[PDB]
């Protein structure tokens, strides 16, 4: 259906007024509670989630040559050779 | 190299973009591995990422994250990562409500206030944003007031 | 009289005469008894199943009446509240299907009571969640959950989930954790005898230098923390008897809302723009300094030293989730107010919304 | 080529320093040009383009009765009839 | 029903979310139509538009155009539209820089600043951002410093 | 010694021996010579495709240079200068293929000499943009565009692009636009005799409501005007002589830099929330609130209140693109800098980048 309508007697809107600010509206609410749907400011955040085999963050340093040279021959050696790049972000 | 980091839960701060990092507080019982948040931050240093589509994030991630643990971890690295943009979201338009100063005193008295028979209730209504706590509290301020609400 | 109204608000504070504590209300109303007098039933539309939705349309369908839960999303309820995880019929967000992670909300604090509570209510495993890095061999966790704890500002009252468990008792927090700035970079411990190293990083010259950003940030608070509350011998702090406790509050309202936090740190703390830059880096109000200073104040996580963090086990998403199995027949997916028309004098609704 | 170095003596970085925040640098440029680099605030802006078949905004009122009916038969009356909705995202 | 907007060139402010649409200051020589900025916003209005995708936004655009010129106007349209999001770009990163308030006289001198061999250019380096001269200004002036500099 | 740095940035002045004005040496080396002496040729780096760039780029290289230009788009350059227009094999844009559209910039001020007399060095074709409705029927657009002109805040010097054109007149402008505010909509032509009407709208009560939000913010900028200039009977300012001319600036810098635009209409200017709300609505200054003072006071529109708009035929793009058929064999498209190494003692400088 292109589009379906729901009536009560009473509502609760919990939609953030950052979305609310898209709604056509009527009558108009309050000029403050309006003011209000077009100046709160929504910040933004962003999550970034990465998968790792193994918790590496708990190991040790016994534990790192240990599970590292497990996955394959001299690995552990291999990484300590090449060492961490000098060029960061921040 | 980066010495073994060696810690349980918790996270690390940094000036990378990355910015905060995140460790599980338990590990998920029978498997070998984790997700770590590899990079969470608010406003603008949110709004960098915020430059970037879901799947090009990871990259960068990665590296910032390895800047700080060691080039060695990328060998753990599954090559799975999954990214969550509130800004990008069309549902949340946004992380949370985050006053500006003067915001509050401005009209925060009238965002609470019903209009007609419409009420308002969730995060931003309350005074804890960017909590469920606000949420949940203004969501039974709100049933309590149309429960009692004469028809 | 627009600053005490806020304070209120703020402190969930009831009007002049009683002064009712808020918090004992909702927590009576979500997790005693529910809606006590089921007044009139009538018809009720709620938009968004998010947390706040979902909640009050169980709370109001629980006290019989007509709700209809009208939400967006065409395959999720939770909103803010959303949690990767392998969903049975479809490729799993990790290579391993057992892993999940926070794509949202992560953590619940101790002093929330209404949240903490509402999940043991339904039934759910609370895990204590790490904000700090902790020694995996100290404390008991086995042991049976503590309950939730509530203490009003209201002579002696209180709340509580259940009987206490002393046997329980957090893990002890080492800070084997980094702190890498400005090229530099040094564990949480060290950081913590020592801020010198990585201050200067920032620049910090003299007194600066030798204080953790946190310290400088509640040195620079106190004065305000003395609106409302009193210093005390032992290092701690208890609000002013209820009449200044308001008045108080009202007055911080009054006085450091017109303050984003950096002009704050800035101009009131008088600190210099390198302070303001470490805080800001190592305690993210970096990106928030221009934002109301209330919004950093508040969340101030003082108050309770001692407090904990919690986490739903399975994900965030099981506390919504949960709330959902009931209102079965109350929510419709799929569907985007676009339009609202309401009657005021001075059916009542009407909410048009089209298919997603 | 999954790389590729340039090289000279001089440099020139037009690049805007939100985009420059995801460079690797070496050796760190002057603590105050970083904090710069991370600090400074890019603002957001979009613009939305619609297309029309004609100027209708320079129509006067004539030109809209004259213009509209001329697409088909009596169509300028079929929306003096529909009027305008008085939901507004205001 | 609205009345004729008759107007040539310029554009209308309005509190809907569009916020300010501007005209066609001159008509595309030899065609019968026209497109107009419906709708352009910076910041937080803008952060709006930024919660839908490029294909979504449209819709509204239309609505609330509509709002202020009236429904008649949808005849016209084509049901062509473009978008442009500067956050959302990957190379702008954002629409320009923009100080929040003390920024310019807590680091802009060493904004300018050449780190070694590297030279910066470009709207954010001068102090006339979100300007085109702004951009040109600082080039030349990169040009004049490396032109003359000791090899 | 901070401000007065500012201020000469702001400004555009060399060191404080000879105060030289640098719009005139830009002007200099852009439009008429180019790079005076081209010192010792070197092979140069320049990031990114944008106008900055490709300016530089192109002096550079004309001036005999080994230039390389790294630019992450793979098919535009111009950077935050887009326009949508049907591209020879390809869907164009919009229905009609001979139509166009700004995605960036869009509209070039009289008072920006460099990228004016730019655009006509290279053989651009510059119409008149109509920042406000105007009456179609006025002003003679046929005859040829005037010439860019300067003038320096140094003694009577200038700085013109050729003879002028008294035959060229912009058309006459009318306010037959809207501004509709809180379901209420007026013309912009009534809005300026009786801003009463939109302006209670906003809640505006007594004397406010009978200003239009424009000149509410002049009349709250003079006393900052002030700092630098001085109030001229005729109604019109003139810089102070030069010594406070620069001091008074710097001074600005002082005192109003620690001011978002909001704090500053509010605190400073002492308006009302209502007035900061109606004044944010009808121009813009709503979403920037709360950033620096400075950002909205310098964009200013006011110096030139008879200046003029312009816009290259075309689209934007003719700008960019044509410096870049210079550079056909500098500049180099998808490539995006990841990595930079530069060699600094207290080849020079290494740029690893991706393909795109
Ligand atoms: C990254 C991040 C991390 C967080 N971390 C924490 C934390 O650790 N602890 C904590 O307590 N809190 C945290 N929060 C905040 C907490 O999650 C929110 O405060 C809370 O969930 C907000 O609930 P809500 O019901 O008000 O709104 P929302 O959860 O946003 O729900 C609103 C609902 O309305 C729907 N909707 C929106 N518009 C429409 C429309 N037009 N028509 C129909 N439906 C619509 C949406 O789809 C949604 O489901 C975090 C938030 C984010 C973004
Ligand atoms: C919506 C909008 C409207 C505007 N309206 C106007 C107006 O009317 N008048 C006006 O004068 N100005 C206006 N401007 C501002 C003006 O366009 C800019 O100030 C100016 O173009 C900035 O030039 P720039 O060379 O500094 O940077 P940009 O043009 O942004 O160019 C930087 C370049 O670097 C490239 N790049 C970025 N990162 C990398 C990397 N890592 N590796 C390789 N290449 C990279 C980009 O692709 C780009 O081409 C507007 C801007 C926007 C966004």
């Amino acid at each position: 259906a292109a589009t379906q309508t729901w009536t009560g007697d009473l509502a609760i809107v919990t939609i953030p007024f950052s979305s609310l600010r898209f709604v056509k509206v009527t009558p108009p609410f309050s000029y403050k509670k309006r003011r209000a749907v077009i100046e709160t400011h929504y910040d933004q955040a962003t999550k970034v989630l990465l998968e790792f085999s193994r918790r590496w963050w708990e190991f040790t340093e016994a534990d790192w040559k240990r599970e590292l040279d497990a996955i394959a021959p001299g690995l552990y050696d291999y990484y300590q050779q090449w060492g961490e790049d000098d060029a960061e972000a921040a | 190299v980066r010495p073994a980091t060696n810690a349980y839960g918790g996270g690390s701060t940094t000036d990378n973009p990355n910015r905060f990092m995140y460790y599980p507080s338990h590990p998920v019982p029978g498997t070998q591995g984790g997700v770590v948040l590899a990079a969470y931050s608010w406003s603008d240093d949110a709004a960098r990422w915020d430059s970037f589509d879901d799947a090009e994030r990871y990259g960068y991630a990665l590296e910032n994250l390895q800047s700080v643990h060691g080039r060695r971890i990328e060998v753990f690295y599954t090559g799975a990562g999954q990214t969550q943009s509130w800004l990008r979201d069309p549902y949340a338009c946004g992380e949370a409500a985050v006053y500006t100063p003067h915001q509050m005193t401005a009209f925060h008295l009238d965002v609470v206030r019903p209009e007609g028979p419409v009420y308002f209730a969730g995060e931003h209504v309350s005074l804890k944003h960017a909590w469920i706590e606000g949420a949940v509290e203004t969501a039974v301020r709100a049933a309590i007031a149309v429960n009692e609400a004469p028809v | 009289m627009t600053y005490e109204q806020l304070a209120r608000e703020l402190l969930l504070v009831g009007p002049a005469p009683t002064n009712e504590d808020l918090k004992l209300r909702y927590l009576d109303v979500l997790i005693d008894n529910g809606l006590n007098p089921p007044g009139p039933p009538k018809r009720i539309l709620i938009v968004g199943a998010g947390i706040a939705g979902l909640v009050a349309g169980d709370l109001l369908t629980r006290a019989g009446h007509d709700v209809t839960i009208l939400e967006a999303n065409a395959n999720r309820v939770g909103g803010r509240i959303k949690t990767f995880h392998a969903k049975k019929g479809e490729p799993s967000p990790f290579a391993d299907p057992a892993q999940y992670a926070e794509a949202g909300a992560m953590r619940l604090p101790s002093f929330h009571p209404l949240t903490l509570a509402l999940i043991d209510k339904l039934g759910l495993k609370r895990r204590l969640f790490f904000n700090v890095d902790i020694d995996p061999q100290t404390g008991n966790q086995d042991a049976p959950v503590p309950p939730v704890f509530y203490k009003s500002f209201k002579d002696g009252k209180t709340w509580t989930n259940g009987a206490p468990s002393p046997e329980f008792k957090e893990p002890d927090k080492r800070n084997h954790t980094w702190i890498r700035t400005n090229r530099e970079q040094v564990r949480r411990a060290q950081y913590a005898t020592d801020p010198s190293s990585i201050n200067e990083g920032f620049h910090l010259t003299g007194c600066e230098t030798r204080l953790t950003v946190s310290d400088m940030v509640n040195q620079a608070l106190e004065p305000v923390r003395d609106y409302y509350s009193v210093k005390q011998d032992d290092g701690t702090r208890v609000n002013k008897p209820f009449k200044e406790w308001l008045a108080g509050w009202a007055d911080v309202v009054r006085d450091f809302d017109g303050y984003s936090m950096g002009r704050f740190l800035r101009e009131y703390a008088e600190f210099s723009d390198e302070a303001v830059e470490a805080i800001g880096t190592i305690e993210n109000m970096t990106s928030r300094l221009h934002l109301a200073f209330f919004h950093s104040f508040l969340g101030r996580s003082d108050i309770d030293p001692r407090a904990t963090y919690w986490e739903i086990e399975g994900g965030s998403r099981m506390l919504p989730e949960t709330l959902a199995k009931d209102l079965r027949d109350q929510i419709v997916m799929g569907q985007r107010m676009v339009r609202l028309e309401y009657y005021d004098p001075g059916p009542a609704v009407a909410i048009q919304t089209v298919p997603e």
